RNA sequence: CGAAGGGACGGGCGAUGGCCUCCGUUGCCCUCGGCCGAUCGAAAGGGAGUCGGGUUCAGAUCCCCGAAUCCGGAGUGGCG
RNA sequence: GGGGCUCUCGCUUCUGGCGCCAAGCGCCCGGCCGCGCGCCGGCCGGGCGCGACCCGCUCCGGGGACAGUGCCAGGUGGGGA
């Protein structure tokens, strides 16, 4: 609401306990529910990734 | 061997992403309360600023081995609990009309606790040596001390711990024990410490007053002008030759 | 080691709490029980909508406590009239006390309790 | 008595002793609540020539007040 | 039916008689089985072939 | 800017009260833990389960009669 | 064959799947058996260590003797009196 631009719910794999965490990602431009995205300096140069 | 076949190793594997991570000791990175955090970083801040000689003097106490035999020796001396003071009273005022009268009695060389008693002792050449606690906490009790015992000239030590000091007066701490007179049996005694820590603290004074203390840094920071240091000193050597 | 920190946080470890044991009681003497069976049932209804009611209906009914509950007045006519209650039904009025509509078990009737109540 | 050397060195507030301590304490008290009881005194001379006394039901608060 | 009424249903009458049954469709159940089986059975042959490279410096 | 969980079948060390064969409890020890914010806030929001006939000068889905239903409790088992 | 001194101390990229609460290798100790010749044969439990490297003094990163706050001084100030 009030803000016009999507939102990404973005469930990760918590690395400590069991358990998953979801996020509120920006939605960049051409993502699409169901693709992986992937987090950190290793990450590949890619749309979505941080 | 006749081992079960259906024994087998499953070695899981704590890469990043892969099966998730142990209980492993989190002991350095855990949220402290801030009691904990306080006097954690109390006692790194007295190593990080100049402290002046006048505090610096209560680090360098005596050595555990010598400083052991001299809480042998003031064990002896030891002033007497009132469960002992009572039971001779009993007796011992019993003895004056059965059937001494005067019984002088002789009362016994112990020891002298408190500042505030030790001060006046050492202020007219009483003591005999004077053992110090090193971590009085609020240590402005006796800064003045090591300069009093320097002037009227009687032996001082450093001891480390102030509730071991506590412990053979009978109650929780004690800040300093002054020794006076002793026994003959045990003279020579003396004549064993007083020369040994005298060297330590009398005759090396002038040497602690300009002896500051702290001003180092962190682990962190000493290892990161190490790095800079290795950088610049590795051609610069080789500039040469 | 062998104490190990297995989590980021310092909880408060729970210590030892134990019961009170007082040299002295407080108050003397426990309170007396004001509101006994005497001080729930005041006084029956003898109206002519109360008549009514313990002809056709089986029930007898009286005017209560504002502070008694459906059980302590099941258990009040129980005691101090000798009979047994099947259900009971309150109210309280516009004058302010409250009613109850206790009805009886179908053993006995409520027209030969009132006799002996003497409200007939 | 070793509380006339406490009171002439309370008076060398601006000695490279008594700076040290005066600001590791104010470091320390900085980072506690504005009320706080205090153990025992910090300064044990100066609270006992204003009335303090090392027997039981004399307590020491430290209180925090913002200055200006 | 409403959720709290759900409770003093029987157990047949709110699931079905399947692993998932109950919370999953069967349509997706049936893509979950096969992912689990072929994703690891890929996981093999990635293994074996970087472990069948072991033929150089 | 807080040491903000006083709980948990189980595991167990047991002080041990007994249909002490045990078995309901009990305290502590080892083990596990974010409803992460006391509490208030809707008789129109969310919120399990009652309807038909009859009945009074005035009350009824509440009282009678007849059909149901929900929730909780069942250790001494209430039977299949 | 090996070291030196810098890379290597990182193990997860075809897919809308699963992932915790230890396997294993040890070092002991119990309970009986019974080898009744001891690191030792048969059955049931409980613990500990490696698996999961070692030390350390700030939780981690970004600023930093500045910003900021206290006080005083000069300007500006119908926003207000
Ligand atoms: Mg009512
Ligand atoms: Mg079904
Ligand atoms: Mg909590
Ligand atoms: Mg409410
Ligand atoms: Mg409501
Ligand atoms: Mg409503
Ligand atoms: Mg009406
Ligand atoms: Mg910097
Ligand atoms: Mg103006
Ligand atoms: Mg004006
Ligand atoms: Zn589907």
């Amino acid at each position: 609401p009030g803000r016009g631009a999507p939102l990404a719910k973005v469930v990760f794999r918590d690395p400590y306990r069991f358990k998953k965490r979801t996020e509120l990602f920006i939605a960049a431009e051409g993502i699409h529910t169901g693709q992986f995205v992937y987090c950190g300096k290793k990450a590949q140069l890619n749309i979505g990734n941080v | 061997k006749v081992v079960n076949p259906l024994f087998e190793k499953r070695p899981k594997n704590f890469g990043i992403g892969q099966d998730i991570q142990p209980k492993r000791d989190l002991t350095r990175f855990v949220k402290w309360p801030r009691y904990i955090r306080l006097q954690r970083q109390r006692a790194i801040l007295y190593k990080r600023l100049k402290v002046p000689p006048a505090i610096n003097q209560f680090t360098q106490a005596l050595d555990r081995q010598t400083a052991t035999q001299l809480l042998k020796l003031a064990h002896k001396y030891r002033p007497e609990t009132k469960q002992e003071k009572k039971q001779r009273l009993l007796a011992r005022a019993e003895k004056k009309a059965a059937g001494k009268g005067d019984v002088p009695t002789k009362r016994p060389p112990v020891l002298r606790a408190g500042v505030n008693t030790v001060t006046t002792l050492v202020e007219n050449k009483k003591a005999q040596l004077v053992v110090i606690a090193h971590d009085v906490d609020p240590i402005e009790l006796v800064v003045f001390l090591p300069a009093l015992c320097r002037k009227m000239g009687v032996p001082y030590c450093i001891i480390k711990g102030k509730a071991r000091l506590g412990r053979l007066v009978h109650r929780k701490t004690c800040t300093t024990v002054a020794f006076t007179q002793v026994n003959s049996e045990d003279k020579g005694a003396l004549a064993k410490l007083v020369e040994a820590i005298r060297t330590n603290y009398n005759d090396r004074y002038d040497e602690i007053r300009r002896h500051w203390g702290g001003n180092v840094l962190g682990p962190k920071s000493v290892a990161r002008i190490a790095k800079l240091e290795k950088a610049k000193a590795k051609e610069l050597a080789t500039k040469l030759g | 080691k062998k104490k190990i920190r297995t989590s980021p946080t310092f909880r408060r470890p729970k210590t030892l709490r134990l019961r009170r044991q007082p040299k002295y009681p407080r108050k003397s003497a426990p309170r007396r029980n004001k509101l006994d069976h005497y001080a729930i049932i005041k006084f029956p209804l003898t109206t002519e909508s109360a008549m009514k009611k313990i002809e056709d209906n089986n029930t007898l009914v009286f005017i209560v406590d504002v502070k008694a509950n459906k059980h302590q007045i099941k258990q009040a006519v129980k005691k101090l009239y000798d009979i047994d209650v099947a259900k009971v039904n309150t109210l309280i009025r516009p004058d302010g006390e409250k009613k109850a509509y206790v009805r009886l078990a179908p053993d006995y009737d409520a027209l030969d309790v009132a006799n002996k109540i003497g409200i007939i | 008595g070793a509380y006339k050397y406490i009171q002439e060195l309370w008076r060398k507030k601006q000695s490279d002793v008594m700076r040290f301590l005066l600001r590791v304490r104010c470091w320390q008290y900085r980072q506690l609540s504005a009320l706080h009881r205090a153990p025992r005194p910090t300064r044990p001379d100066k609270a006992r020539r204003l009335g303090y006394k090392a027997k039981q039901g004399y307590v020491i608060y430290r209180i925090r007040v913002r200055r200006g | 039916v409403r959720p709290k009424v759900l409770m003093r249903l029987s157990k047949t009458k709110k699931h079905v008689s399947r692993a998932y049954g109950g919370s999953m469709c069967a349509k997706c159940v049936r893509d979950r089985i096969k992912r689990a089986f072929l994703i690891e059975e890929q996981k093999i042959v990635v293994k074996v072939l970087k472990a069948q490279a072991q033929s150089q410096k």
